[PDB]
């Protein structure tokens, strides 16, 4: 019974940490893609206004 | 409020669709302000203002009896107390499934009627003993 | 009157953008381009406006060989799907184009796919019970009308036979048709499920079929699979509203309904909130579920298979799904190998309508007593394997007998498999079932042996089997006595 | 020096939690379970009431002076007080308050036995 009580917490924290590691890697990639979007410039948009 | 945990998901949509910088558990970071704007509006007003009131019983969903979630602790960091219902007891027939150890009311002693204050003292002591005497034996 | 035309301006995977010269159509509006260009018909639904004349549209088929600035026809509305009696005994993709090769479908009207949910006034707060006819379900897990149900089963647990029987019973008991939704279904299982509906006559091609089928397959992009359950549910809202009756809605794994929308949100570029599921998780899932509700005019019940990745309930897809469910029909290989069919494990199951405020009192007290009994039997089962049945008191061994009787009595046959295995099926009512379990609980039927309750339905039916068993054994004695006495 | 030894004792008690949580205190050497029975006492003694939290612990708050904080730990560290049970240290301040509480518990516990004797004789 005790070992099971430990096993659920171990499985729980394993999956908690698994999911948080996934989320973190995503936000790293999105941070980089976003920073590059800031690095890229805007164009001109030349057209007739009159 | 049934419930705040589902409010944060909607605000998370609005932030992420606006590409606001996320944070812990996908949330932006100003999700604490989101609830503090709301739950500070609850108050027992002063006699200068009418001595009215606005009590707020918010509801928040845990996951596998985990108060270490970000939103749960954002809200425990705001509320004037805590009521913790356990699925172990709800499955075990006890309903309402209040866990008295993990539950607390930080202010209600002043408001508790004296008739109930004394009975509560007796039962608090009794349950403090029951909580220990039930576990120490462990069927010994 | 004329029709609107637009021009493509970029293609990135499934995503496509469509310039116009006038007001852009609404969101979720379908945009068709003729089959001469791509080689096949092609539909794309607007998702996301980019400017006053551009309209990002997700594509449901392969956009290969699609040139740039091709003409694009505005349908005038969103994906109009078939509806009616003609829909039955057929299969339809997301667009309502039949894929079973069985000629056209003779429908009168054709309804859109993204219907708004029922208003609060259309609802019916009165929680009702769906008489499934399966006593195992009805006793412990009353399927609430207009409710969401969970079905947990892998391979070889009678999942197919259950859903087939549900179709049959709801077709005769409640007089209501059904509908299946294969979201991310393996295309092999489409054949293995469409052909089982021919041997079981759930799809009587030369007669009256009962279920509609909707297969959004894995070979289809996520823009299609995400829009499948809306199709299968639109088929059901016709039967709810116009026919004015009750309906089932079987949903192959909702996990694959969630994944597909995650993929759409990725392609659109939306930042994934969590583990990788879209930020609009509960919205896209709830827009579906909130249409699955009871009404003043009918009901749509939904038996939903759910996959739990890594057996973790905390993942947002299961966790958000569970917040909508009402009952959990768990299936286990263990009980199946022990001869029980349907392979339901009642203790790990659960329901929401189990409350005398909802159901009658007798149905509740009897069921709770069975749960107490079988729970105690599990504990005593942990003792018998250790100590032995002779260790138990006289009071305990009685419930060790009755719990075995109950568990064997849960085993029910099925008219679906009546041709395969040969044995008849039994549609057992609700109230009769409660009196049966109340007899087995009050001890007024204890002299009956255990195996008589195996694979039967109703207390009035087992007694024929008990008499048959006694007569058979008496004939074996009368055979042995005279075969031994003659010599 | 006292604090160094207290922290050391708890560093050992923490390592033994991984066993006690699994097997039990009965599977530990006599030396080990003495350290367990003593570290539990230190941890329960670390607890004390505050005048602010009187609403919760239901007790008046104590103010433990520094010089009286060390002699108590030193006595509890040198084994100078092992006859006292574990629960007499819970929510008190100063070992004098302990010995008062231990008297209270001994009195109540014995009174239950004389009371149960009368409840048994009358029964
Ligand atoms: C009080 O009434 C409650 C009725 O609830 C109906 C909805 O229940 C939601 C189902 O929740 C669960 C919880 C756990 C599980 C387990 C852990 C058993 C699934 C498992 C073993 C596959 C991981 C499955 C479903």
């Amino acid at each position: 019974g005790n070992i099971t009580g430990l096993m659920q917490l171990a499985d729980y924290t394993y999956n908690k940490t698994r999911k948080e590691l996934i989320t973190a890697e995503l936000l790293e990639i999105i941070g980089t893609m976003t920073a590059m979007h800031a690095g890229k410039k805007v164009g001109l948009k030349k057209t007739e206004f009159w | 409020y049934d419930d705040l945990s589902k409010q944060a998901v909607s605000y998370r949509q609005i932030s992420l669709l606006l590409r606001r910088p996320p944070g812990r558990e996908a949330y932006p970071g100003d999700v604490f302000y989101l609830h503090s704007r709301l739950l500070e509006r609850s108050a027992m007003m002063s006699p200068q203002k009418g001595s009215g009131s606005l009590t707020s019983l918010p509801i928040v969903e845990t996951l596998s009896n985990d108060v270490t979630a970000y939103i749960v602790t954002n809200v425990i960091s705001i509320t004037d107390g805590q009521i913790y219902l356990d699925a172990k007891l709800f499955t075990g027939g006890q309903r309402p499934a209040v866990n008295i150890g993990l539950s607390v009311s930080r202010v209600g002693s002043s408001a508790q009627n004296k008739a109930m204050k004394k009975v509560g003292g007796a039962l608090k002591m009794l349950m403090g003993e029951y909580r220990k005497m039930a576990g120490e034996q462990t069927s010994g | 009157d004329v029709k609107q035309v637009g021009y493509v301006q970029q293609i990135i995977g499934a995503v496509v953008d469509v310039t116009f010269t006038d007001s852009v159509p609404p969101v979720l509006t379908a945009l068709t381009v003729d089959a001469k260009e791509t080689g096949t018909l092609l539909t794309m639904e607007i998702v996301q406006h980019l400017d006053t004349k551009t309209a990002r549209c997700i594509c449901m088929s392969s956009t290969d060989m699609l040139r740039l600035r091709t003409p694009v026809v505005n349908t005038g509305s969103q994906i109009t799907v078939p509806v009616g009696e003609a829909t039955l005994g057929r299969i339809f993709n997301v667009m309502g184009d039949a894929i079973d090769q069985r000629g056209p479908v003779k429908n009168k009207v054709r309804w859109p796919i993204h219907r708004k949910a029922p208003t609060l006034a259309e609802q019916s707060g009165k929680d009702e019970v769906l008489v499934t006819g399966i006593k195992v379900i009805d006793l412990i897990l009353p399927y609430c009308k207009g409710g969401k149900i969970g079905l947990f089963g892998g391979a070889g647990v009678g999942k197919t036979v259950i859903i087939m029987e549900l179709i049959n019973n709801v077709a005769k008991g409640h007089g209501g048709y059904s509908v299946f939704a294969g979201v991310g279904e393996r295309t092999r299982e489409g054949t293995d499920l469409y052909l089982e509906m021919m041997g079981s006559k759930v799809i009587d091609l030369q007669g009256d079929s009962k279920c509609v089928l909707v297969y959004g397959q894995m070979n289809e992009p996520p823009g299609a699979r995400a829009r499948v359950a809306q199709t299968a549910l639109t088929m059901a809202e016709y039967f709810r509203d116009e026919a004015g009756q009750d309906v089932l809605l079987f949903v192959d794994n909702v996990f694959r309904f969630t994944q597909a929308n995650s993929e759409v949100s990725a392609l659109l570029g939306r930042i994934p909130a969590a583990v990788g599921y879209q930020p609009t998780l509960a919205e896209d899932l709830g827009m579906l579920q909130e249409r699955i509700t009871s009404t003043v005019k009918g009901s749509i019940t939904s038996v939903q298979a759910v996959y739990v990745p890594a057996d973790d309930i905390t993942d947002p897809a299961p966790a958000t799904t569970f917040s909508h469910l009402d009952a959990t029909t768990v299936l286990s290989r263990s009980v199946a190998e022990a001869g029980i069919y349907p392979a339901v494990e009642p203790l790990e199951c659960a329901s929401r309508i189990m409350d005398p405020d909802a159901i009658d009192v007798n149905h509740y007290n009897v069921a709770m007593d069975i749960v107490e009994m079988l729970t105690k039997y599990k504990e005593l089962q942990d003792i018998i394997a250790v100590l032995g049945i002779d260790e138990l008191s006289e009071e305990d061994k009685l419930i060790v007998d009755r719990a075995r009787k109950v568990a064997k009595f849960m085993s029910q046959p099925f008219a679906v498999a009546e041709v395969f295995t040969g044995m008849k099926g039994y549609y057992v009512q609700l109230e009769d079932c409660v009196s049966d379990f109340g007899s087995l609980l009050m001890g007024q039927c204890d002299n009956i042996p255990e195996m008589a309750f195996y694979m039967v339905g109703g207390l009035d039916s087992v007694k024929e089997k008990a008499a048959k068993m006694a007569a058979e054994a008496a004939a074996m004695r009368e055979r042995a006595r005279k075969a031994a006495e003659a010599k």
